């Protein structure tokens, strides 16, 4: 491919985890942590929420 | 009411594709027996039936946008319809890098200007889905783990 400058994983270079509570059918508490490395799925859904928090 | 047509271009292998052209500058409808073109459900994979021959086909996305251009005495030109997709015979795999005219070749990468795409946006909306789905969210900027 073209040589072209590799951006890093944003100027932070930090990525994003999410820990996610839920209940299972009958009776169960599981938690499930999810990483996201990519910037391009990174940048809009923490701007999706800094804008839910401005409208809380 | 009225429809665009909807116009592709369709590349063969070079043995077939003189088969096929000879059929169509002839102009009988014996060329409607023989070249056939199969579309499968994926809506990116088919095939194409020369001489009743089976080829496999991929429907890609061209770089650069070609527009059909009627014309009655060759000095004004109306615009008929936007091709944008091939039918080469013989996603990432679904896009054509090159255009298809001799100076446009390797387009994507060399001619194109890097404009930001984000596809990403749905991947968004389902992580929005598992969020609204849950109870609690715990969330952190992360450094290197």
């Amino acid at each position: 491919t073209a040589s072209v400058t590799s951006l890093n994983s944003s100027a932070t270079g930090r990525c994003l985890k999410i820990y996610r509570t839920f209940r299972d059918e009958e009776g169960k508490e599981y938690v499930r942590c999810e990483t996201v490395r990519k910037p391009a799925v990174i940048d809009a859904y923490v701007r999706i929420r800094t804008t839910k928090d401005e409208e809380f | 009411p009225h429809e665009l047509e909807s116009q592709f271009i369709l590349r063969l292998p070079p043995e077939y594709a003189s088969t096929v052209r000879r059929a169509v500058q002839s102009g009988h409808v014996n060329l409607k027996d023989r070249l056939t073109i199969e579309l499968h459900p994926d809506g990116r994979h088919g095939i194409v039936r020369v001489d009743r021959v089976p080829l496999a086909s991929k429907l890609v996305d061209l770089p650069c946008v070609m527009e059909s251009l009627k014309t009655i005495d060759k000095k004004t030109f109306y615009k008929t319809a936007d091709i944008c997709q091939m039918l080469v015979s013989t996603e990432k795999k679904f896009i054509w890098n090159h255009g298809i005219t001799l100076p446009l070749k390797n387009v994507r990468k060399r001619r194109f200007r890097k404009t930001a795409k984000k596809d990403v946006e749905k991947e968004v909306k389902r992580l929005l889905s598992t969020d609204a789905e849950a109870v609690s969210t715990r969330w952190e900027i992360i450094a290197e783990d």
